[PDB]
Parts: structure tokens; C-alpha cells; sequence
RNA sequence: GUUUAUUAAAAACACAGCACUGUGCAAACACGAAAGUGGACGUAUACGGUGUGACGCCUGCCCGGUGCCGGAAGGUUAAUU
RNA sequence: GUCUCGUAGAGGGGGGUAGAAUUCCAGGUGUAGCGGUGAAAUGCGUAGAGAUCUGGAGGAAUACCGGUGGCGAAGGCGGCCC
């Protein structure tokens, strides 16, 4: 299937590229996510005539993501409280939803889909390092302090 | 206790009863009762689809709490009871807030005992926790297979499961069959063994005692005519063929599991 | 094909045979020889000379790896306990350590019944 | 009212929890009219042989006089505490207060 | 009295391989040899002493 | 019914033939799958029961054109 | 106890007991182009299939044939290309 | 024969636990033998055994101490802890 990329897609190409991808790749991911469109004559001519504003919007999105990442980094450390045993091990667990809620209460709005926990979901009291992905290329870090 | 009947009649000579002088002698707890009428082994086409089922005693269904998700609130066992629907006994328990429920009765549970469920419950028989919070090597019963679905494994009298290992999001279990089975560690399990272990020691003693339980006679295929069963036929007692079901499938060792969807959870088959 | 220069020679000295296996320090085998495989059978297979020949053959088999230093682990009561070590030293290796690793149950399983010969 | 000597070994990665465990256990003993004759913290020591693939452990020694019920509860706590890798409870003829050969 | 914590003293009554030395070799009285054996076994369990030298 | 919502493909009958040419009646069924199609112009997913051929037809013609055809035919989705 | 309503009531069938075997639950299995339903609001001390037939003392040798179970290095081998 | 203080002891019943070793399972290295006997053969091995390293499962018994040593009516009783 021939498609026109509407953004930067890793291992595929840059915006405006015309690429041949597997039909399922286009059908179930790229088009529904908005990262590409079918390479019909209408689409090709329309995009080529109306192209540059899209890079302007992509730059605006990247700048907004950078600003949000800077705010997240400036937030530094966020503290979450739960219940645990005397050994410091939590009976329950601390996940993306409540981490994002704590960050939002701290001031920066982050969705649960932007939380990236490398070593699974937190289960012990102490300090952990969590990552945030607000853009496909930028990354932020937050210290999480779990207390009883 | 296991009690042998005296042979005052040929139908009583071989009877062995399991007599428990702790079960409630009165009526069950009505709000947790439902009617349950009989099928005779017939489906909604009205056809017999499982042979040898019919008759037997009328039975009310007791609503049993297999989920055990009323967390953080202690309950006290009020009494043990007979349940016609299953081999295990059940226990009526009263929660602190005034709610009553039925649970499977673990071995050793008696009236006055306290039970609890949830991540912070004590490691004691009758308490229910996610297996993430149960020590490896423990004996448990009424084990969930999906978190929140409710207990499904080791529910029969005297049965239990062993937690043999815990790796990541999964625990490995030794089932009563001998199978080693992976289950999510967020699945719940109740500490201890199912009670009423003496159940298997009973001896029915007469044909009628099976009829009381809703079991109708088995007719051997070799006792039939060929039109009825692959085994039928013969001038006298004849066989001369590989044993099969009434529908022709070998019935002496041929395996019939075929579930590629759940194969990934079987660490080791029972044999 | 990778140089090691620091190996371990395991001697399995049983009453009937001697097995010599040279590994690296992590237990990965590089080569082996046995008294039974070095042209000896029957009563000849269970002699110190056969064990020495097996040790020489094992040294030859590991010659490519360029081993210089050898620890030695001897296990079993067989007659090839010391001839193998002597041959290994004569082959040019530097014998750094010698250790007995014969297993001894601390009780253990019941042994087979006594032979009535 | 009997006299006990309790030695327990903590996983080295949980060495920071040792003072908390010591305080909790001593409080549990003293709650039921128990006495602590001796309390020593040997710190991390090298094990003579590996235990659970470890090579060092944090040793704590206590000498107390406590009822059997609280001693059994303490043993249950040791069994179900994942940090305690090995414990040992012994009866002693009398109270022991003198310094151990470790210190 | 023999103390299972007295590792320095206990080490005089074990071989290089860790085995308990006979009282007929050490010149120890029998009553104290029994206490020594008990103390050594306790120390082995607490991992203050090795069971075998291949540790 | 085992019918494609896009092409109208449905079971057809024919014969199995053996080497001795014995004919026994059989059916040929369509390769149908229930699939969630993203409609961009309505910001939603619509589920259709479609043959693999119908999926190719949607790839070629666009889900909007196909859905307009379905509305014209009166086939609800 | 059951049976050839209408020439056979029996030594036949069933039976409690016994064994083999299948079945980890959306169970095996069965009715059903299917959806579903029975199995079971049961969960291996459970459920199906098969043989034997209270109880007592017992149940020896043969895996070459046929079947079932396991293996997968090699030979041969379909559509496809 | 009873009481008071103390002593040694594999005396008994119940529960827990530790280390060595055997077997089995999985994986890594590695290659033509292994195992067995008086000598052999059956058996195991190129479908990768035996050997060596790592992880796991499980049952049974407790090296050294240990002794014409101890305890128990006899039969008998042996790691450690309660
Ligand atoms: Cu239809
Ligand atoms: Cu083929
Ligand atoms: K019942
Ligand atoms: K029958
Ligand atoms: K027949
Ligand atoms: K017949
Ligand atoms: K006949
Ligand atoms: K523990
Ligand atoms: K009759
Ligand atoms: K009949
Ligand atoms: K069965
Ligand atoms: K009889
Ligand atoms: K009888
Ligand atoms: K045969
Ligand atoms: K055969
Ligand atoms: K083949
Ligand atoms: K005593
Ligand atoms: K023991
Ligand atoms: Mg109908
Ligand atoms: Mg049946
Ligand atoms: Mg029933
Ligand atoms: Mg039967
Ligand atoms: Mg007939
Ligand atoms: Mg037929
Ligand atoms: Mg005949
Ligand atoms: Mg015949
Ligand atoms: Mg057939
Ligand atoms: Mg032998
Ligand atoms: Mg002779
Ligand atoms: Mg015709
Ligand atoms: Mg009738
Ligand atoms: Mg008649
Ligand atoms: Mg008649
Ligand atoms: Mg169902
Ligand atoms: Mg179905
Ligand atoms: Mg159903
Ligand atoms: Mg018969
Ligand atoms: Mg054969
Ligand atoms: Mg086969
Ligand atoms: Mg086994």
C-alpha cells in the first residue's frame, strides 16, 4: 500500500514522503493514528499544494512538548502516600494513573499514556525514577517518593 | 467420623457413612437460597447430552461466595452446614457490618473462628489474599484463574493447591491433578485445605444410594447390539475390537485436550 | 579458538576407568580423554598407565587453546589419581592448585548390597 | 517465664531496616512484661557458606526473658519476614548479660 | 562452658576440612567433647563455621 | 447470515469430486471477518462483517464511499 | 431391583465395590451448518468413557502382531514455487 | 516410700529447620565413548551420552563428633532448634 507520511515515523521516513507499507500497517496503525494517508491523486496534489503549514504545526507541537517537558523537569520530585508493612513493602502498588494524578495535583497535567515505568509498577517505599514521553522524540524524568 | 453400618439387611452390610456432629441440624439461611430444578442431562434441544443423569433428591442452591472480595472487614463463623450441591461443607459467616455470607469450609474451621480477606489479611486458614501476598510454598484452595473472576480451582472436599514458585507477574501452582500451572499473581486464593477430607471414605453400599444422588444406570456397550454401540454384538460374550466410546473414539489412552489458546500456561501436564 | 591460559583439569578416577576433562574456570569443557578410549580395555583400562596416557591425550586435545596454568580437581578412589597429575605436569602445564572433590554423603542414600564373590 | 537467646540474620540489602526491626521486637517483648538482658548488633559478617546465593548477612543477637506466646509470635514474624534469612531461638539456663565474644 | 559464638576457640577443635577432631587426639574430656560437638553444630547452622572446606 | 456487507458474497454450493469422480454436494463459504474500520470523517469506528475481498475493496475505494453505498442499499451498520 | 406390551423373567441387564483411561474449566464429552445449550451455577475427594461385578483369598509369563503413548536425527512425501 | 537443691543422658511423643549426597528435569560447554566384570555381554551413547558448570523438583538418611561411650523394662533410641 502506498501512503504519504504526515509526520516523522521512525524507520519509515519524514513528512511528505511517499512510502510502500504493508496494508495492515497502514490500515490498523498509521491512518487511524493520523501519521499517514493513502497516496491517491487527490491526496498527493492536495498535500503538495498545502504542505508547509503542516511543518509549521509540527514545529509548534514540538515546541509545546518541549515546554511541557521543561515544566515536568522543573517539577522535580513528587510524593505519593499509600499503605505498607513494617518492612517498607507496599501491600498494594503505585501505578500510572495515580502517578499522573499526583503530577497533575503538583501542577503539570500529564496523561496516563505519557507515563513510562521501566521496571514495572512501583511496589516499595522509597525513591524511584520515572520517565515521561510527551512527544515521540522528547523525554522527561521525575523522582517519585513513595511513603507509608 | 467414618462409621460402618451393621449388616441387619443385605443393603446395609457394606454401607459406610461420614457422620459430622458439627453440621447445623436446622434449615439453611433463607436469603442465600435459590431454587435449582433438574435437567436429566438434557439440553435445550431436549436431547440427552450427558448420559446417566436423572431423578434423585430435590435440592436448593446455596449462594456461595467464591470471590471473597469483602476486604478489610472481619467475619465470624456462625455455623457449618451441609450443602447438597457439593462435596465440601459450607460455613455461614457474619461480617462486622451485619452482612451474612456462605463460604467453603476449610479444614479446621469451626464456629467462633475469625476470617478476613484482602492484601493486609493475616496468613491464617480461611483468610483470602492475592497470591502476590501469600508465601511461596503455602497450601491454598478456591484459587482464582483470572483476578476478580472468583475461585475455580481446588474446591472439592479435601483438595488444595501448592504455590511452588513466584516469577514476575505469575505464580506456579501444583494442582491436585499433578499439573503445574501458571496463574496471575493478582489472582486470589484462600489459605488452607478444603475441609471434609473423609468424603472419599464413604461407601454407598446399594444401588439405590446412587439413585438418590441423581445417577442412572450405566449399560455396558458390550451388552448391546451392533446397531447401538461399536462394542455390541456376539454369540455369547465376544469383544474383539479396540475399546471405544459410543461415538467411536478410542477410550483407553487416546488424548483429547486440544486448546492451543491456554497451552502457554501449562508448565507441565499431569503426566 | 579463543585463548584461555587458565584452565581446570577434572579427573574422574573410578575403579574401572579414568576420565580427564579440561575446562576453563567457568566449567566449560575444552577437551577430554579417557583411559578406555586411549586403546585400553578390560584389566588394562583400570591401570595408572592408561590414566597417564589419557592425560597426555587430553593435553594434546587442548593444545590449541594455549593453556598455561591448570588447577586440578580429583574425584574418586581409582588408580588413576596421581598418574594423571604427573602426566599433566610433565606435559608442560603449570600446576597451580590441587584439590580433592570426592563426594561424601553426610549420613544419604542407601548403597547397593554387598557382593558375594 | 523462661530465658531465650535469639540470633537472626538479615539480608544485607535490608541493613537499614535492622534498627527498626530491633525496636519492634524489643517493644513486643517488653509489652508482655518481658525483659531484654542483652542486645548486640554484629553488623555485616561474611558467611562461612552461601545462603540463598548471598555471601554476607547482618547478624543480630538478643538475650531476653519472655513468655512462650510472645516467643512463638516472634518466631512466626521471623518465618514470614522476607528480610530475615535465618533465625535461631535457644533456651538458656539463666539470664545472660555479659558481652559476647563477637564484641 | 563452650559457647557456639566463641569461633576462635571452636576453630581449635576442627580440621582444615571442617571436621570435628576426635577427643582422643585433642586430649579433651568426654563431657566437654559433647558440648564442643553441640556448639560446633550450632555454629555451622548459623554459618559461623563451614560444614565442609569446599565452601 | 454468512454474508459480506460490502460485496454481498455469500455461501455457494457445488461438488466435491473424488478421483473416481463421485460427486457429493458441498458449500463454498466466504472468508468473512468482523473488523473495526476507522471512519475519520465521523471520528469513530464502525464494525463491519466483511470478506477479505471486501477489505481490499475498502482499501481501494475508501470507507466513506463504501458506507455511502451501504446506506444507498439500505444495509444498516 | 430390571427385561423380550402379545410363546423366553433367566444363569440375561442393572447393582454397590474394583481398575484402566480421558478431562485444568471457554474441561473432556454430547445436541447443534451456527448462535448457543447440556456437562455444572459442578472444578480432579470432580466430571466423561470403558471393562469387571458384594465379600474373602487372589489376579502368574508374553510388547513379536494390532491399537494407544512418547521421540524426531535420517529416508520418503501434498498444495505451493 | 514423700519433699527440698542440683547433675548427666541417641529415654519417649509432637512440630520446625539445616547441610552433604543420590535420582530426575531444563539449559551452557564439549565429543566418542560410557557403564560393567575375573573376562564379557545385556544396557546407555552421534536423536549428542559419559564428563563439567548453572538453576529447579523431590524423597530418604543424618559424615565428622563416636567411644568393649550414654539412655531405656525389654523391643530399642544418633544432625540442629522449640
Ligand atoms: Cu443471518
Ligand atoms: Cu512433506
Ligand atoms: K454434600
Ligand atoms: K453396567
Ligand atoms: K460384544
Ligand atoms: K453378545
Ligand atoms: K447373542
Ligand atoms: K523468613
Ligand atoms: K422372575
Ligand atoms: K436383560
Ligand atoms: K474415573
Ligand atoms: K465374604
Ligand atoms: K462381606
Ligand atoms: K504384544
Ligand atoms: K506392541
Ligand atoms: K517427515
Ligand atoms: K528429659
Ligand atoms: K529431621
Ligand atoms: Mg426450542
Ligand atoms: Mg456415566
Ligand atoms: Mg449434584
Ligand atoms: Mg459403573
Ligand atoms: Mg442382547
Ligand atoms: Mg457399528
Ligand atoms: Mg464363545
Ligand atoms: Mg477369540
Ligand atoms: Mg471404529
Ligand atoms: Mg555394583
Ligand atoms: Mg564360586
Ligand atoms: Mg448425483
Ligand atoms: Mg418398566
Ligand atoms: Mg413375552
Ligand atoms: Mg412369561
Ligand atoms: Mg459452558
Ligand atoms: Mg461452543
Ligand atoms: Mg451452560
Ligand atoms: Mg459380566
Ligand atoms: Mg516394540
Ligand atoms: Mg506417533
Ligand atoms: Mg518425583
Amino acid at each position: 500500500m502506498q501512503v504519504i507520511l504526515l509526520d516523522k515515523v521512525a524507520n519509515l521516513g519524514s513528512l511528505g514522503d511517499q512510502v510502500n507499507v504493508k496494508a495492515g500497517y497502514a490500515r490498523n496503525f498509521l491512518v487511524p493514528q493520523g501519521k499517514a494517508v493513502p497516496a491517491t491523486k487527490k491526496n498527493i496534489e492536495f498535500f503538495e499544494a498545502r504542505r508547509a503549514e503542516l511543518e509549521a504545526k509540527l514545529a509548534e507541537v514540538l515546541a509545546a512538548a518541549n515546554a511541557r517537558a521543561e515544566k515536568i523537569n522543573a517539577l522535580e520530585t513528587v510524593t505519593i502516600a499509600s499503605k505498607a508493612g513494617d518492612e517498607g513493602k507496599l501491600f498494594g502498588s503505585i501505578g500510572t494513573r495515580d502517578i499522573a494524578d499526583a503530577v497533575t495535583a503538583a501542577g503539570v497535567e500529564v496523561a496516563k499514556s505519557e507515563v513510562r515505568l521501566p521496571n514495572g509498577v512501583l511496589r516499595t517505599t522509597g525513591e524511584h525514577e520515572v520517565s515521561f514521553q510527551v512527544h515521540s522524540e522528547v523525554f522527561a524524568k521525575v523522582i517519585v517518593n513513595v511513603v507509608a | 467420623a467414618v462409621v460402618k453400618c451393621k449388616p441387619t439387611s443385605p443393603g446395609r452390610r457394606h454401607v459406610v457413612k461420614v457422620v459430622n456432629p458439627e453440621l447445623h441440624k436446622g434449615k439453611p439461611f433463607a436469603p442465600l437460597l435459590e431454587k435449582n430444578s433438574k435437567s436429566g442431562g438434557r439440553n435445550n434441544n431436549g436431547r440427552i447430552t450427558t448420559r446417566h443423569i436423572g431423578g434423585g433428591h430435590k435440592q436448593a442452591y446455596r449462594i456461595v461466595d467464591f470471590k471473597r472480595n469483602k476486604d478489610g472487614i472481619p467475619a465470624v463463623v456462625e455455623r457449618l452446614e451441609y450443602d447438597p450441591n457439593r462435596s465440601a461443607n459450607i460455613a455461614l459467616v457474619l461480617y462486622k457490618d451485619g452482612e451474612r455470607r456462605y463460604i467453603l469450609a476449610p479444614k479446621g474451621l469451626k464456629a467462633g473462628d475469625q476470617i478476613q480477606s484482602g492484601v493486609d489479611a493475616a496468613i491464617k486458614p480461611g483468610n483470602t489474599l492475592p497470591m502476590r501476598n501469600i508465601p511461596v510454598g503455602s497450601t491454598v484452595h478456591n484459587v482464582e484463574m483470572k483476578p476478580g473472576k472468583g475461585g475455580q480451582l481446588a474446591r472439592s472436599a479435601g483438595t488444595y493447591v501448592q504455590i511452588v514458585a513466584r516469577d514476575g507477574a505469575y505464580v506456579t501452582l501444583r494442582l491436585r491433578s499433578g499439573e503445574m500451572r501458571k496463574v496471575e499473581a493478582d489472582c486470589r486464593a484462600t489459605l488452607g485445605e478444603v475441609g471434609n477430607a473423609e468424603h472419599m471414605l464413604r461407601v454407598l453400599g446399594k444401588a439405590g444410594a446412587a439413585r438418590w444422588r441423581g445417577v442412572r444406570p450405566t449399560v455396558r456397550g458390550t451388552a448391546m447390539n451392533p446397531v447401538d454401540h461399536p462394542h455390541g454384538g456376539g454369540e455369547g460374550r465376544n469383544f474383539g475390537k479396540h475399546p471405544v466410546t459410543p461415538w467411536g473414539v478410542q477410550t483407553k489412552g487416546k488424548k483429547t485436550r486440544s486448546n492451543k489458546r491456554t497451552d502457554k500456561f501449562i508448565v507441565r501436564r499431569r503426566s | 579458538r579463543k585463548q584461555v591460559s587458565d584452565g581446570v583439569a577434572h579427573i574422574h578416577a573410578s575403579f574401572n576407568n579414568t576420565i580427564v576433562t579440561i575446562t576453563d574456570r567457568q566449567g566449560n569443557a575444552l577437551g577430554w580423554a579417557t583411559a578406555g578410549g586411549s586403546g585400553f580395555r578390560g584389566s588394562r583400562k583400570s591401570t595408572p598407565f592408561a590414566a597417564q596416557v589419557a592425560a597426555e591425550r587430553c593435553a594434546d586435545a587442548v593444545k590449541e587453546y594455549g593453556i598455561k596454568n591448570l588447577e586440578v580437581m580429583v574425584k574418586g578412589p581409582g588408580p588413576g589419581r596421581e598418574s594423571t597429575i604427573r602426566a599433566l605436569n610433565a606435559a608442560g602445564f603449570r600446576i597451580t592448585n590441587i584439590t580433592d572433590v570426592t563426594p561424601i554423603p553426610h549420613x544419604g542414600c542407601r548403597p547397593p548390597k554387598k557382593r558375594r564373590v | 517465664m523462661r530465658h531465650y537467646e535469639i540470633v537472626f540474620m538479615v539480608h544485607p540489602d535490608q541493613s537499614e531496616q535492622v534498627p527498626g526491626m530491633i525496636e519492634r521486637y524489643t517493644a513486643a517483648i517488653t509489652g508482655a512484661e518481658g525483659k531484654i538482658h542483652r542486645l548486640e548488633d554484629w553488623g555485616r559478617r561474611q558467611l562461612a557458606y552461601p545462603i540463598n546465593k548471598l555471601h554476607k548477612a547482618h547478624y543480630v543477637l538478643m538475650n531476653v526473658e519472655a513468655p512462650q506466646e510472645v516467643i512463638d509470635e516472634l518466631e512466626t514474624t521471623f518465618r514470614f519476614n522476607d528480610a530475615v534469612i535465618r533465625s535461631m531461638v535457644m533456651r538458656t539456663k539463666h539470664a545472660v548479660t555479659e558481652a559476647s565474644p563477637m564484641v | 562452658e563452650i559457647d557456639y559464638k566463641d569461633i576462635a576457640t571452636l576453630k581449635n577443635y576442627i580440621t582444615e576440612s571442617g571436621k570435628i577432631v576426635p577427643s582422643r587426639i585433642t586430649g579433651t574430656r568426654a563431657k566437654y567433647q559433647r558440648q564442643l560437638a553441640r556448639a560446633i553444630k550450632r555454629a555451622r547452622y548459623l554459618s559461623l563455621l563451614p560444614y565442609t572446606d569446599r565452601h | 447470515s454468512r454474508v459480506c456487507q460490502v460485496t454481498g458474497k455469500r455461501p455457494v454450493t457445488g461438488n466435491n469430486r473424488s478421483h473416481a469422480l463421485n460427486a457429493t454436494k458441498r458449500r463454498f463459504l466466504p472468508n468473512l471477518h468482523s473488523h473495526r474500520f476507522w471512519v475519520e470523517s465521523e471520528k469513530r469506528f464502525v464494525t463491519l462483517r466483511v470478506s477479505a475481498k471486501g477489505m481490499r475493496v475498502i482499501d481501494k475505494k475508501g470507507i466513506d464511499t463504501v458506507l455511502a453505498e451501504l446506506r444507498a442499499r439500505g444495509e444498516k451498520y
